[PDB]
């Protein structure tokens, strides 16, 4: 299945309909799996020559590239201008003192090659799901500009996939583009919910921003239905105005005093007015002192 | 005393002695308005950057807002030392100087703050992991058992 | 008096609930001298609803 | 106006929409917008739908006489979206309204007299 | 329990703000919490720990 | 016996000094480390 | 160049947190619950009404109860209003205070027995008999809170000799 998608980008991207881009862009969402179980299997099985090489590393491909450049040989920390490419120098530095202390017996060489194996496996499937989301990317270029240049390409591959092309989802209405994609996971969220520009919002503003950026989308994908709209002007300023909604969701001289009448007419109103603040309370008893005895203790107060 | 008075006049009268005759109606109330927006932002903690500030009236506003802030936290520990002693004071004082404590005190804690996330826990690994096995030890040898969530039938 | 203002009647049903319905009140003003007897009437309405205690 | 935009009513029949539409308005018969307007259209209990020449762009509307060639109802548009908006009952300008059919409606006959008048429009 | 002793910990990192001022205490307990009072009683006994022994 | 028709009476009663009426006093797996 | 102050400082406050969960993994008696297990129990224990009419309910059910003590529609309704919502045992409370003030009451006799458990329902029906005998309710109420064969019997005969007319 990914060596025939990966023959059909290489087909696409060597001439340079609309399903291939679809085909790419769930081929890359399966090889993103693959490659995170993967990762998992290579943690799994490189957990005896570093324990805390897991720790120190919470990305796949950091931790994928770190088990390539160093193994099972823990020297590889000391001056690696290999691993300060791939980490930065305090990560390296953490990395070395792990490395220090480890308490980990090393592993054999079939354990080794077969970790060597799954990391150069797991590094390929990342350039083919790199290369296929840019495939995706120059499709959604190519197709719908607008689209792709608001709420993303991959997001708007996904809608064009799930409607049915930009035929289909511009006759569809922003309450079917908000909830396109949808199935404890959180309920009335598409592929609109999940997207980059849905996630650079708080979670108390998320589904406001994402039902504003679903009919900003339905009208660039209604602009992209025909043949207008190639430069992507429209989307460009549907970016800027969900910028300034976001930025705007997110963070007198004393009057002269005068005495008019307090009063002209009463009864009416007035009454309900005086419930509200000054109502009918005790009256007696509250503000009263009691000249003579003492209530409670003397000094109580 | 009434340093500060005499330096935004001082600097006033710089600024404007070195101003367009015919554009000065107006720029002078702006530039107060800037002066006193840069004392605030300073007193808050909080970037303060004109766009369209020429960069001698910013500088200039710059070192006037430094030469104030010397000042006001020169003033205000004086001011404190002088109430802790037992000197008389009334209660303009007394509550400037709170207000000014006040935002010293929470310069300083955004400072620690800062230093401790810059150098990281104060507190070794091996520190931390004796501390916890000190600990472990003690609550073992008590027997404790650990307190558990709030029971949802929790008769009390 | 005004001891009979605010009367209600338990219905008990006998399976599954019993009811308590305010009925309508009266408060008698009576005059000894001349025998007359304003009867105030206080609808049920007045106290059904009002999220008010007897203050 | 937009080249796009067809059928065109005259300013009789814009007028006589403009009365339908306050009239199924004011009787709950009628919904604003374009999304109200194309999920009447897909459950297929519109009778009419009306769209807006002044609308920038258009294109959003476009799917509005298309989906009325997928449930056969008649389609128009008005001259300006502010006139629609003010029949419809809003501040705010509207640019395709869809006015719906209800069960023994009085103003079904007025609604089938604009039904055919829109028909001939578009030719 | 791990669920309680994460809201503990989490209510002490938030945001301590004056009038214009604000920042985050990320160091520091606050003391302003209704359970800080456990706290500086729990802590404090570590402590204790420390300074008498396990033994004594 | 039926007894249709019962009166209410809502006042502010049962006010005391927060004591009780009564004469009589008022009545009021662990860590292992490996 | 320039260097981010935060990345070695949130380095090592990893690595101590690491090394402590690595001791801490020692440690067998702690507790956890599961988050999203409790709440969902949560969830389904949530059941009463308006607050505020219940409140007005137990208000009028204790002014009724004030003005009429020997009323035992008065007390069923106020032992209703209490057991309806709250705790029971405020209900049973209630119910033993109309028994108390309302003598001779077969209906307040069964809330008593109903809102009561059965070793303290067999007394109440025992007070109720003794209270006001000759009653086909509360020796049925007996009969049924015995839980025995032989019980059941000598209630039933206990019956018989009490009140032989009923059928």
């Amino acid at each position: 299945m990914f060596a025939e998608i990966m023959m059909k980008i290489e087909e696409y991207i060597s001439k340079q309909e609309y399903r291939v881009i679809v085909d790419a862009n769930n081929l890359t969402v399966e090889i993103e799996n693959e490659l995170n179980i993967i990762h998992k299997f290579i943690r799994d099985k490189y957990s005896k020559r570093f324990p805390e090489l897991e720790s120190l590393v919470p990305n796949a491909l950091d931790y994928i590239r770190t088990v390539k450049e160093l193994g099972n040989s823990l020297d590889k920390c000391k001056n690696n201008e290999n691993l300060q490419q791939i980490l930065t120098n305090a990560t390296i530095m953490v990395v070395s003192v792990t490395a220090s202390t480890t308490q980990g017996q090393q592993l054999s060489e079939e354990e080794l090659e077969r970790l060597e194996e799954a990391c150069d496996m797991a590094l390929e499937l990342n350039a083919s799901k790199h290369r296929i989301y840019e495939y995706v990317e120059s499709r959604m270029s190519f197709i719908a500009p607008n689209l792709s240049i608001i709420i993303g390409a991959s997001t708007a591959a996904k809608i064009m996939g799930v409607a049915g092309g930009l035929t289909n989802l511009s006759k569809m209405p922003a309450c079917n583009i908000m909830l396109l994609g949808a199935q404890s996971v959180l309920p009335h969220t598409g592929y609109i919910y999940h997207s980059d520009i849905v996630q650079s919002l708080p979670p108390d503003l998320r589904r406001k921003a994402a039902r504003l950026v679903a009919a900003k989308c339905t009208l660039a994908a209604r602009v992209d239905s025909f043949h207008e709209s190639t430069e992507g002007k429209v989307g460009y300023e549907l970016k800027d105005e969900i910028e300034r909604k976001f930025d705007k969701w997110q963070e007198k001289p004393l009057p002269a005093p005068l005495d008019g009448q307090r009063k002209k007419r009463g009864g009416r109103r007035y009454r309900k007015m005086k419930e509200r603040l000054g109502l009918t309370e005790i009256r007696k008893q509250a503000n009263r002192m009691s000249f003579g005895e003492i209530e409670e203790d003397a000094y109580q107060e | 005393s009434h340093f500060d008075l005499e330096l935004r006049a001082a600097v006033m009268h710089d600024i404007l002695d070195m101003m367009p005759e015919g554009i000065k109606q107006n720029k002078a109330r702006t530039i107060l308005q800037h002066l006193s927006e840069a004392w605030r932002c300073w007193k808050a903690n909080i970037p303060w950057k004109v766009p369209g500030l020429p960069t001698p009236i910013e500088n200039m506003i710059l070192r006037y807002v430094k030469a104030k802030a010397d000042w006001w936290t020169n003033t205000a520990h004086y001011n404190r030392e002088r109430i802790r002693r037992g000197a008389t004071v009334d209660k303009t004082v007394c509550k400037k100087n709170l207000g000014r404590l006040t935002r010293l005190y929470l310069k300083a804690e955004q400072e620690r703050q800062h230093n401790y996330l810059k150098d990281g826990p104060y507190i070794t690994a091996e520190e931390a992991v004796a501390v916890y096995t000190t600990t472990v030890h003690w609550l073992e040898s008590r027997r404790f058992s650990p307190i558990p969530f709030p029971p949802l039938s929790y008769k009390h | 008096d005004d001891t009979n203002v605010y009367r209600v009647t338990i219905h008990k049903t006998f399976e599954g609930n019993l009811t308590t319905k305010p009925i309508n009140g009266a408060i008698f003003i009576f005059n000894p001298r001349t025998g007359q007897l304003f009867l105030k009437i206080i609808h049920t309405s007045v106290w059904a609803g009002q999220k008010r205690l007897g203050q | 106006v937009n080249p796009k935009a067809y059928p065109l009513a005259d300013a009789h029949l814009t007028k006589k929409l403009l009365d339908l539409v306050q009239q199924s308005c004011n009787y709950k018969q009628l919904r604003k917008g374009a999304n109200e307007a194309t999920k009447t259209l897909n459950r297929g209990i519109s009778e009419f739908i009306v769209m807006a020449a002044d609308a920038e762009p258009l294109e959003i509307i476009l799917h509005l006489p298309l989906l009325c060639e997928d449930k056969n109802v008649p389609y128009v548009f008005v001259r300006s979206k502010q006139a629609l908006g003010r029949a419809c009952g809003v501040s705010r300008p509207v640019i395709a309204c869809s006015v719906t059919i209800k069960e023994g409606s009085q103003l079904k006959q007025q609604i089938q007299s604009i039904q055919q008048s829109i028909e001939r429009l578009l030719v | 329990d791990h669920n309680i002793a994460d809201y503990m910990t989490a209510k002490n990192n938030v945001v301590i703000n004056y009038k214009d001022m604000n920042h985050t205490n990320s160091y520091g307990i606050i003391r302003g919490l209704q359970f800080a009072s456990f706290i500086v009683q729990y802590y404090g006994l570590v402590m204790d720990l420390l300074v008498l022994g396990l033994h004594r | 016996d039926e007894t249709y028709g019962v009166n209410v009476q809502f006042e502010s009663d049962e006010e005391e000094g927060d004591e009780d009426v009564y004469g009589e006093v008022r009545e009021e797996c662990t860590l292992s480390a490996n | 160049g320039e260097l981010d102050m935060r990345k070695i400082g949130q380095a090592r406050n990893t690595l101590m947190d690491m090394r402590l969960s690595q001791v801490s993994d020692s440690v067998s008696g702690q507790t956890v619950v599961d988050p999203k297990g409790y709440l969902t129990d949560l969830n389904s224990m949530i059941p009463g009404g308006d607050i505020n009419d219940i409140k007005k309910a137990r208000l009028l059910l204790k002014s009724v109860r004030e003005t009429n003590p020997h009323h035992p529609p008065a007390w069923i309704a106020s032992a209703r209003l209490e057991e309806v919502t709250g705790k029971l045992q405020v209900a049973r409370n209630l119910i033993m205070k109309g028994t108390e003030m309302c003598p001779k009451s077969e209906d307040v006799w069964l809330e008593a027995a109903r809102l009561q458990p059965g070793d303290t329902a067999k007394a109440v029906v025992a007070q109720a008999v003794r209270h006001l005998p000759q009653s086909v309710r509360i020796y049925i109420r007996a009969a049924e809170l015995e839980t025995d064969i032989r019980a059941k019997k000598r209630v039933l005969r206990k019956a018989l000799e009490h009140v032989p007319n009923s059928v």
